[PDB]
C-alpha cells in the first residue's frame, strides 16, 4: 500500500466532503432543491434530504462513510440537522486547508474550531432555553412543525401530524426521563393513503382482519388470545415441505385439520378470548373452523407482533396454546377492522387507552414517496418535538444565528493571542455558508444575505428576523417561523466540528489508494 | 455512490426529455407529422406511429429523466387523454426553455415558482379562454362531440372515429356525467368491414359450436357461471397419478377422457339448457355436453354477463358452484350468426340501454385498437365536458391565447421571473411552430401575430394547420374541455419542474 | 434535427439504392448473378421478380421495399417489379424538393395528388374491356400468358382462367374470382395438357394409398373425434412388466377401432379430414388401415389449408364422437374422388361440394413438378390477369411505358395545380418517365443513345402516342399486343404512392427495446 | 417563401397570363407590376434572356478542354 499524508490525505480528506456536501446544500432545506437519484437497480429516488443523499450515497473515502453514518445521529437524535452538519464540516476544510495553507499546522487549526465550538453551541443557548410540557408544546411543536413539517415540503393540515407527534414523543419519550425513545413509537402506514389522511393510534394495529363478515366484526374489551399455535402452515426455521400424491392420502388431510383447530378454536373460545390472534395464523381451513365455533380471530401475524400485543396491550402473555388459561390474555380497548377512507390503507385496530405501552403512528400517502414523503417529514419532525419536548428550546435559525454565533467567536479570536483565533476566525467564518447556501437555494445573493442578518444582527444583536428560508419574501426567522430544536442546533455544531476534528488528527492514512471508504 | 453532478445531470434531465419530446410533436397539431416508430431492437421492423406512447412506451425509458415523462405523460394520458404528446413536449419545451435561463443560470428556486405562477395564468387564461358550449344539452352533445371532436381527431380510423362522435356522446349523456365500457361493451374483433362499428344487442363472442349441438337456442335461460372447467376440475378423485412406466405414460392421456364426463354431472342438478361459463373446452368435451342435454357455453364475455346483468337486471359475482349464489339471466334468443367470414355465437333480446356492447369490426387489429382507445380518452374528457362544458378553441387558439396573458401578466408581477413566466408563455407558443412547419406554413409571421391577433379578441378564429391558414377554431369545431386542456398543462409543468429541483443524480 | 433529415436521406439512401439496380426490369437483360449474401452464402439468382421476393433487403427504408414488392403480386398478380420501378421513382422527386427544402409532409400529399389524379390518367388510358367477357378474358390473360413461361399450354391454361373465372365470377359485372375463391392443387403426374380446371372444391390432399373409394356418395368434413382403443383413447390400468401385458392391450386395440371406422363408414364416410389433435393416437395407423378398409378417404393431421377450403367452400363444422356415431356435420360432398394420371399423384377432388357459385380449383399436372409449375404460375397470370380484369375493368399496357403517357400529363396537372405541390407532384410527375430505360439499362456498352429518348419518343408521341417498350417502336401501348389490366398499374402507384410517404414521415429514429 | 411565392403568381398565370400583377420586388402586400411599377423595356429582359443563354451556350464553345498545362496558369 501507500502511507499517504501531507497534503496528499489532506485533499483526500478535503477532496470527498465537497462533492458530499454540494448536492445536500443544494438540497440544503426547503429551498433546497429536489434530487432525482437512481440506482445501478435503475429505481428513480428524488432526494431533497442530505441524510436520504447520504442514505442514497456512499462516496468513496472512509469520512464519506462516517459523514452518511455522521447525520444520522443527530438524524436519530435530532431529526432535522442531517444536511447542515455535513455540509458545513466540508466548509472547515476549505478554512482549515487554507489555514494550513497559511502554515498553521494541521492540529492547531484542528483544535481551535472545537476550542471555539463552545460559543458555537454556548451562544445557541442564550436564545431559547425555555421547556414545556405536551400541551404546551403542542403550539411550539406545531409552530416547529410549521417548519419540520414543512422541510418536506409537507406541512399543510399537517398540525394533525405535528399535534400526534406532540403526544407520540412524550408518550415513548418522557419528558422527564430526558432519555431518547422512539421505540414504543409504532411506525405504522400505508401506500394509497393521503397526506391529509394521518392518524395517531394509541393501540396496535395489525394487518390481518376478522376471518370472517359473517363473525362479527368487533371483539369486545380484552378477551385477546395471545397465542404461538399454529392453525396454517407452521413455518420453522427449518423444516422441508411435502404434499400428498394419493388420492387415499388426500381425504383424512382435510379430516384431521379440521378436528384439531375445532378443539383448539373451541379451547381458545373455551379460554375465554373472543379474539384469537395466533402467532401462527389461521389459514383458510382454520377460519371457517373458527366460524363453526363461532369466535371472532386474527389470521397470520408476525412473530415478534404478538409480543408487541403483549407489550402494547399490557395483556399478561401466554406464549403458546398448550399453556391456554383465562387469567393471562391480550387485551383490547375494541377490536375493529379500520379503513381511513383509502381502502388501500386497512388495518386491523387492537385499540389500547389505559394501558397503551406502543404508541403507533399511522401514516398514509398516495404513493411510496408521498408515505415517505409525510414520514421522513413527521419523524425529523418527532424528533425535534421529543427535542422540544423534553427541553423547548429553540432559535432563530437559517443563519440568523449562525451570523450572530459569527460574531462572538469571530470577535473572541483576537481577543486572544492564541494561533486559534484564525481558527475561531475561520470557525465563525465557516458557520455562515448555511444561510449563504440557503439564499442560492432560495436563489437570491448569498453574499449579501448573511450580512443583510448581520446589518440585523448589528440592529439585532440576536437571530429573530432573518433571510428568506420560505422564498416567501417575508425576511424573518421570526414571522417566517424559522424555529426549530436548540438542541439540534447545538447538535450539528458538536457533530460538525468534533468529527472534523477527529478527521483531521488524521492525515495518517495506509489505504491501497488515497480515498478509500 | 455514483453522483451525477449539476452540470450533466441537468443538462442529462434537459437532453433526454428533449430527445424524447421531438419526435411525437411533429406528429401533432393539425397536420402533423407522422413519427414513424422503428422496431429494429425487438425485431426489425418500421411501425407509423402518431401516438405518444407508441413512440414512448415501445421505446424503453433507460435516462432517469426520460423515465419521468414517459412516466408522467402516459398516467396523463390514461387520466385526462392523450397526454403521452402533450406533457413530453410541453415538459420538454419547458426543458427547452430553462436552458437560455440556466444558461444564465436563473436560480432554481426563481424558475419553479415563476413557472408555477405563470402556470396558472395560462390555467387561469386558458380558463379564461374557456367558456361552455355545454349550455343546452344538445349544444352539450355538440360540446361533448367538439371536444371528443378534439379528442377523437388526428387518428387512423375513420368510421370508428365517427361511430364514437356519437357513441362517446350517447354513453357520455345517459351516463349523466361520465363515460364508461360498461355503458357501451367494446368487443373489438375481425371481420370484412374495416373501420365499421355498431351498437350490438345482448352480446356476441367468438367461436363456433359444432358437433351434436344445435348452434341456436330458443328461450333462453341464462345461468351465469364465474366458475368452468379446464377440461380438468381439481377434485378429490381427479388427483390420480398412475404413471411409472412407459405403460403408464400411454394409460394417463386416457383417463382424461374419463375424467372429462363428470363434469357434466355438476351442471345437470342445475336442469337449464343454457348454461354460460367463463371457461373452454376442446372438440372432443363439445361431444360430451350436448349429449346429455345441458348445452356447454365457453368463455362467457366477462363484459357480456355485465352487459346482460346490468339491463337484463341480473347480478354479476364471483365462484359460481349452484345457480344461487350468481343471478340468473334472460336473453330472448341465443344463436349462431355469419359475419363476414367470422362464424360467431350471439346473445341477444335485450337492445341497447344502460349498458350496451359495441362491436368494432376491422381489417387488423390496428384500427380495431385506437378506436377503444380515442374512445377511452374521449370518454373521460367528455365526462371531463360535464364537469366544464368549457371548450376553449384547440389547434393553438387556447395555446396562443395563454402565453399572451401570461405575457402581461408575466411582465409587470415579476421583477425577476420573468425569466421564468415568459419562458414559460414560449413553450405554450412552441405546439403551434412544431405544427406550422408540419403545415408547411410560417410559425412566426402566423403565432406572434394571430395570438395577437385572437389575443386581441378573435377567439374563433386560431390556428388551421391542416390548410395551415389562420382558421375558425368553432366551426372546425377544433375546440376541448377545458379540463383535459387545464391537466396537461398541469402534469408537463412538473415534468419540466421536478427535474429541474434535481441539479444531482446519485447512482446506487 | 440532422438525424430526421439525413434518416429520411439515409432511407432515401438505402431504399431508392436498390430500387434502381432492382431495374433491369424484365427483359432478357443483364448477367446472371450467384449471391454471397450478408451473413454470407452462394445464392445464384435470376429474375428480379422473385428475387424481389427472395430479397432480404434490412434497412429501415428496405424492408418496406420487399413489403411493396409482394403487395403489387396479391393486388394484380403482376408489376411485382413495377411497384418498385416506379419506388426509386418516387424517392429521387422527393430529394429536389427537400433539397429545395419542401416540407415533407406537404411533399406527402402531394404523392396523395400525384395517385389522385395519375390513376385518373391512367383510368384515361385506360383501356375498358368486359370483366366477364371470354374473349377481353381470353386476350388479356393471353399476353400474360404468351409472356409467361408457357405460351403453348397457354392456349389451354387460359379458357381454364376464364372459366375458372366465369363460374367462380359474379355474373355480368363483378369484382370477383379472388385468388382465395380459386384453390391452384399441384397433381403429380398427368400432363399440363391434364392440368385440371374443376369448378367445385378440390383439396390437394394425398388420398390415403388407392384402390379406395373412388366411388360417390362422400361425406367429407374435419373430424376432431378420435378413434377409442385400450391404449389409444381408452382407460388401461396395467402397466407392462411382461409381455404378454404388452400384446393383450394391442389385441383388443386393432379389433375396437375395426369396428369404429366402420361407424365411420356406417356414417356414410368415403373421406375424413382427421384433426391435427391426437392424444396418444387420435386415428391410428391401424386405424387409417382399418378407415381405408372401409373405403374412408383419410389423410392423417391434414393440412390445415384443405382444412379451410372445406370449411370455406363447404361450411363443415365440428362432428361427434365416433362412438356418439356423428352430427353429419361433416361437409356435404357427393364424390370422394382419387385421381392417378400418369400413374402419378393421390388427389381428393371433392365435386358436389357444397360451394357459394365461386371456388373454382383448378389442378394443375405435369409430368414433373417443373412441369407443373410452369403452366401453374402462368395460369395464374392467366387468373390474376383476368382477375384484374375482373377487379378493374380495362386494358392499359404492360411494361411501363404509359407511366410516361401519365408523366407528359401529370406534369401539366402539376403546372395546372400551380400549388408549391404542382412542384412537388411536377418534380415526380415527370421523374416517373425513368423506368423504360432502366428496365433496358443493366446490359451492356455504348449506352446512350435509348435511354434518354424513350421518354422523349412518347414525348414527341405526345400524350396520345409512344413507343412500346417490349415490341419497341412508337405505337400507342395501351393497345399492344403489350397489355395489362389498369388494375396492376394503379395499385403500383397506391403502393408506392405510401409506403414512400411514410418515409417522409419518419423523424430520427428509434429502435424499441 | 420563395417557393410559394412562384406558386402564388404560378396560380396567377393559371389565372391570368402576362399579368399587369407579378410578385412584389417592393414587397408590398398587393404582388403586382404595373402598381409595383416594376416594368422593364422589353427591349431589356429579351436582352438579359440573350445573355445567359448565349453564355450557358459559350461554356459549350466548341470541343477542346486541353491547355498547354495552362488554362488558367
Amino acid at each position: 500500500k501507500s502511507r499517504l499524508m501531507g497534503l496528499e490525505a489532506l485533499k483526500s480528506h478535503i477532496m470527498a466532503a465537497k462533492a458530499v456536501a454540494n448536492t445536500m446544500r443544494t438540497s440544503l432545506g426547503p429551498n433546497g432543491l429536489d434530487k432525482m437519484m437512481v440506482d445501478k437497480d435503475g429505481d428513480v429516488t428524488v432526494t431533497n434530504d442530505g441524510a436520504t443523499i447520504l442514505s442514497m450515497m456512499d462516496v468513496d473515502h472512509q469520512i464519506a462513510k462516517l459523514m452518511v453514518e455522521l447525520s444520522k445521529s443527530q438524524d436519530d437524535e435530532i431529526g432535522d440537522g442531517t444536511t447542515g452538519v455535513v455540509v458545513l464540516a466540508g466548509a472547515l476544510l476549505e478554512e482549515a486547508e487554507q489555514l494550513l495553507d497559511r502554515g498553521i499546522h494541521p492540529i492547531r487549526i484542528a483544535d481551535g474550531y472545537e476550542q471555539a465550538a463552545r460559543v458555537a453551541i454556548e451562544h445557541l443557548d442564550k436564545i431559547s432555553d425555555s421547556v414545556l410540557v405536551d400541551i404546551k408544546d403542542t403550539e411550539p411543536l406545531i409552530q416547529t412543525a410549521k417548519t419540520t413539517l414543512g422541510s418536506k415540503v409537507v406541512n399543510s393540515c399537517h398540525r394533525q401530524m405535528a399535534e400526534i407527534a406532540v403526544n407520540a414523543v412524550l408518550t415513548v419519550a418522557d419528558m422527564e426521563r430526558r432519555d431518547v425513545d422512539f421505540e414504543l413509537i409504532k411506525v405504522e402506514g400505508k401506500v394509497g393513503g393521503r397526506l391529509e389522511d394521518t392518524k395517531l393510534i394509541k393501540g396496535v394495529i395489525v394487518d390481518k382482519d376478522f376471518s370472517h363478515p359473517q363473525m362479527p366484526k368487533k371483539v369486545e374489551d380484552a378477551k385477546i388470545a395471545i397465542l404461538t399455535c399454529p392453525f396454517e402452515p407452521p413455518k420453522p426455521k427449518t423444516k422441508h415441505k411435502l404434499d400428498v400424491t394419493s388420492v387415499e392420502d388426500y381425504k383424512a388431510l382435510q379430516k384431521y385439520e379440521k378436528e384439531k383447530f375445532e378443539e383448539m378454536i373451541q379451547q381458545i373460545k373455551e379460554t375465554g378470548a373472543n379474539l384469537a390472534i395466533c402467532q401462527w395464523g389461521f389459514d383458510d381451513e382454520a377460519n371457517h373452523l373458527l366460524l363453526q365455533n363461532n369466535l371472532p380471530a386474527v389470521r397470520w401475524v408476525g412473530g415478534p407482533e404478538i409480543e408487541l400485543i403483549a407489550i402494547a396491550t399490557g395483556g399478561r402473555i401466554v406464549p403458546r396454546f398448550s399453556e391456554l388459561t383465562a387469567e393471562k390474555l391480550g387485551f383490547a380497548g375494541l377490536v375493529q377492522e379500520i379503513s381511513f377512507g383509502t381502502t388501500k390503507d386497512k388495518m386491523l385496530v387492537i385499540e389500547q387507552c389505559k394501558n397503551s405501552r406502543a404508541v403507533t403512528i399511522f401514516i398514509r400517502g398516495g404513493n411510496k414517496m408521498i408515505i415517505e414523503e409525510a414520514k421522513r417529514s413527521l419523524h425529523d419532525a418527532l424528533c425535534v418535538i421529543r427535542n422540544l419536548i423534553r427541553d423547548n428550546r429553540v432559535v432563530y435559525g437559517g443563519g440568523a444565528a449562525e451570523i450572530s454565533c459569527a460574531l462572538a467567536v469571530s470577535q473572541e479570536a483576537d481577543k486572544c493571542p492564541t494561533l486559534e483565533q484564525y481558527a475561531m476566525r475561520a470557525f465563525a467564518d465557516a458557520l455562515e455558508v448555511i444561510p449563504m447556501a440557503l439564499s442560492e437555494n432560495s436563489g437570491m445573493n448569498p453574499i449579501q444575505t448573511m450580512t443583510e442578518v448581520r446589518a440585523r444582527q448589528v440592529k439585532e444583536m440576536n437571530p429573530a428576523l432573518g433571510i428568506d428560508c420560505l422564498h416567501k419574501g417575508t425576511n424573518d426567522m421570526k414571522q417566517q417561523h424559522v424555529i426549530e430544536t436548540l438542541i439540534g442546533k447545538k447538535q450539528q455544531i458538536s457533530l460538525a466540528t468534533q468529527m472534523v476534528r477527529m478527521i483531521l488528527k488524521i492525515d495518517d492514512i495506509r489505504k491501497p489508494g488515497e480515498s478509500e471508504e | 455512490a455514483d453522483e451525477e453532478r449539476a452540470e450533466t445531470a441537468r443538462l442529462t434531465s434537459f437532453i433526454g426529455a428533449i430527445a424524447i419530446g421531438d419526435l411525437v410533436k411533429s406528429t401533432l397539431g393539425p397536420k402533423g407529422m407522422d413519427k414513424i416508430l422503428l422496431s429494429s431492437g425487438r425485431d426489425a421492423s418500421l411501425m407509423v406511429t402518431n401516438d405518444g406512447a407508441t413512440i414512448l412506451k415501445n421505446i424503453g425509458v433507460d435516462n432517469p429523466a426520460a423515465k419521468v415523462l414517459v412516466d408522467m405523460s402516459r398516467v396523463q394520458d390514461d387520466e385526462v387523454g392523450d397526454g403521452t404528446t402533450s406533457v413530453t413536449v410541453l415538459a420538454a419545451e419547458l426543458l427547452r426553455e430553462a436552458e437560455s435561463l440556466i444558461a444564465k443560470k436563473i436560480h432554481p428556486q426563481t424558475i419553479i415558482a415563476g413557472w408555477r405562477e405563470a402556470t396558472k395564468a395560462a390555467r387561469e387564461a386558458l380558463l379564461s379562454s374557456a367558456v361552455d358550449h355545454g349550455s343546452d344539452e344538445v349544444k352539450f352533445r355538440q360540446d361533448l362531440m367538439n371536444i371528443a371532436g378534439t379528442t377523437l381527431s388526428s387518428k387512423l380510423l375513420t368510421h370508428h372515429k365517427d361511430h364514437f362522435t356519437k357513441l362517446a356522446v350517447e354513453a357520455v349523456l345517459r351516463l349523466k356525467g361520465s363515460g364508461n365500457l360498461e355503458a357501451i361493451h367494446i368487443i373489438k374483433k375481425l371481420g370484412g368491414s374495416l373501420a365499421d362499428s355498431y351498437l350490438d344487442e345482448g352480446f356476441l363472442l367468438d367461436k363456433k359450436i359444432g358437433v351434436n349441438q344445435p348452434k341456436r337456442i330458443e328461450n333462453a335461460k341464462i345461468l351465469i357461471a364465474n366458475t368452468g372447467m379446464d377440461t380438468d376440475k381439481i377434485k378429490i378423485f381427479g388427483s390420480r397419478v398412475r404413471v411409472d412406466s412407459t405403460a403408464k405414460v400411454a394409460e394417463i392421456e386416457h383417463a382424461e377422457k374419463e375424467k372429462m364426463k363428470e363434469k357434466v354431472e355438476r351442471i345437470l342438478k342445475h336442469g337449464i339448457n343454457c348454461f354460460i361459463n367463463r371457461q373452454l373446452i376442446y372438440n372432443y368435451p363439445e361431444q360430451l355436453f350436448g349429449a346429455a342435454g345441458v348445452m356447454a357455453i365457453e368463455h362467457a364475455d366477462f363484459a357480456g354477463v355485465e352487459r346482460l346483468a346490468l339491463v337484463t337486471g341480473g347480478e354479476i359475482a364471483s365462484t359460481f358452484d349452484h345457480p344461487e349464489l350468481v343471478k340468473l339471466g334472460s336473453c330472448k334468443l341465443i344463436e349462431e350468426v355469419m359475419i363476414g367470414e367470422d362464424k360467431l355465437i350471439h346473445f341477444s333480446g335485450v337492445a341497447l340501454g344502460e349498458a350496451c356492447t359495441i362491436v368494432l369490426r376491422g381489417a387488423t387489429q390496428q384500427i380495431l385498437d385506437e378506436a377503444e382507445r380515442s374512445l377511452h380518452d374521449a370518454l373521460c374528457v367528455l365526462a371531463q365536458t360535464v364537469k366544464d362544458s368549457r371548450t376553449v378553441y384547440g389547434g393553438g387558439c387556447s395555446e396562443m391565447l395563454m402565453a399572451h396573458a401570461v405575457t402581461q401578466l408575466a411582465n409587470r408581477t415579476p421583477g425577476k421571473e420573468a425569466v421564468a413566466m415568459e419562458s414559460y408563455a414560449k413553450a405554450l407558443r412552441m405546439l403551434p411552430t412544431i405544427i406550422a412547419d408540419n403545415a408547411g406554413y410560417d410559425s412566426a409571421d402566423l403565432v406572434a401575430q394571430l395570438r395577437a391577433a385572437h389575443s386581441e379578441g378573435n377567439t374563433t378564429a386560431g390556428l388551421d394547420m391542416r390548410e395551415g391558414t389562420i382558421g375558425d377554431m368553432a366551426i372546425l369545431g377544433i375546440t376541448e374541455s377545458f379540463q383535459v386542456k387545464r391537466q396537461v398543462l398541469l402534469s408537463a409543468a412538473e415534468a419540466a419542474e421536478v427535474i429541474l429541483r434535481v441539479d444531482n443524480i446519485i447512482k446506487a | 434535427r440532422d438525424k430526421p433529415a439525413q434518416i429520411r436521406f439515409s432511407n432515401i439512401s438505402a431504399a431508392k439504392a436498390v430500387a434502381d439496380a432492382i431495374r433491369t426490369s424484365l427483359g432478357p437483360k443483364g448477367m446472371d448473378k450467384m449471391i454471397q449474401d450478408g451473413k454470407g452464402d452462394v445464392t445464384i439468382t435470376n429474375d428480379g421478380a422473385t428475387i424481389l421476393k427472395q430479397m432480404q433487403v434490412l434497412h429501415p427504408a428496405a424492408r418496406m421495399l420487399v413489403e411493396l414488392s409482394k403487395a403489387q403480386d396479391i393486388e394484380a398478380g403482376d408489376g411485382t417489379t413495377s411497384v418498385v420501378i416506379i419506388a426509386g421513382s418516387l424517392l429521387d422527386s422527393c430529394t429536389k424538393l427537400l433539397q429545395k427544402g419542401i416540407h415533407p409532409t406537404i411533399i406527402s400529399e402531394s404523392f396523395q395528388k400525384a395517385l389522385e389524379k395519375g390513376i385518373e390518367i391512367l383510368t384515361d388510358m385506360s383501356r375498358p374491356v368486359e370483366l366477364s367477357d371470354r374473349e377481353t378474358l381470353l386476350n388479356s390473360a393471353t399476353t400474360s400468358l404468351n409472356s409467361k413461361v408457357v405460351s403453348q399450354y397457354s392456349s389451354l391454361l387460359s379458357p381454364m382462367s376464364v372459366n375458372a373465372v366465369m363460374k367462380v365470377i359474379d355474373p355480368a359485372t363483378a369484382t370477383s374470382v379472388d385468388l382465395r375463391d380459386i384453390k391452384i392443387v399441384k397433381k403429380l403426374g398427368g400432363t399440363i395438357d391434364d392440368c385440371e380446371l374443376v369448378e367445385g372444391l378440390v383439396l390437394t390432399q394425398k388420398v390415403s394409398n388407392s384402390g379406395i373409394t373412388r366411388v360417390e356418395k362422400a361425406k367429407i368434413g374435419l373430424i376432431q373425434f378420435c378413434l377409442s382403443a385400450p391404449k389409444t383413447d381408452m382407460d388401461n390400468q396395467i402397466v407392462v412388466s411382461d409381455y404378454a401385458q404388452m400384446d393383450r392391450v394391442l389385441r383388443e386395440e386393432r379389433a375396437y377401432i375395426l369396428n369404429l371406422v366402420k361407424q365411420i363408414k356406417k356414417t356414410g364416410c368415403n373421406v375424413l379430414l382427421i384433426q391435427k389433435s391426437i392424444l396418444r393416437d387420435a386415428l391410428s395407423d391401424l386405424a387409417l388401415h382399418f378407415l381405408n378398409k372401409m373405403k374412408i378417404m383419410v389423410i392423417k393431421d391434414i393440412e390445415r389449408e384443405d382444412i379451410e377450403f372445406i370449411c370455406k367452400t363447404i361450411g363443415t363444422k365440428p362432428v361427434a364422437h365416433i362412438d356418439q356415431f356423428t352430427a353429419d356435420m361433416l361437409g356435404s360432398a357427393e364424390l370422394a374422388e382419387e385421381v392417378n394420371l400418369n400413374g402419378s399423384g393421390k388427389l381428393l377432388k371433392i365435386t358436389g361440394c357444397a360451394s357459394p357459385g365461386k371456388t373454382v380449383t383448378i389442378v394443375v399436372r405435369g409430368s414433373n413438378k417443373l412441369v407443373i409449375e410452369e403452366a401453374e404460375r402462368s395460369i395464374h397470370d392467366a387468373l390474376c390477369v383476368i382477375r384484374c380484369l375482373v377487379k378493374k375493368r380495362a386494358l392499359i399496357a404492360g411494361g411501363g411505358a404509359p407511366e410516361i403517357e401519365l408523366a407528359l400529363r401529370l406534369t401539366e396537372y402539376s403546372r395546372t395545380l400551380s400549388g408549391m405541390e404542382s412542384y412537388c407532384v411536377r418534380a415526380f410527375a415527370d421523374a416517373m418517365e425513368v423506368i423504360p430505360s432502366t428496365l433496358a439499362e443493366n446490359a451492356g456498352l455504348n449506352p446512350i443513345s435509348t435511354v434518354t429518348e424513350l421518354r422523349n419518343r412518347h414525348a414527341q408521341g405526345e400524350k396520345t402516342a409512344g413507343i412500346n417498350v417490349r415490341k419497341g417502336g412508337i405505337s400507342n401501348i395501351l393497345e399492344e399486343l403489350v397489355v395489362q389490366p389498369l388494375l396492376v398499374s394503379v395499385s403500383a402507384l397506391t403502393l408506392a404512392t405510401e409506403t414512400v410517404r411514410s418515409i417522409l414521415k419518419i423523424d430520427d429514429v428509434v429502435n424499441t427495446r
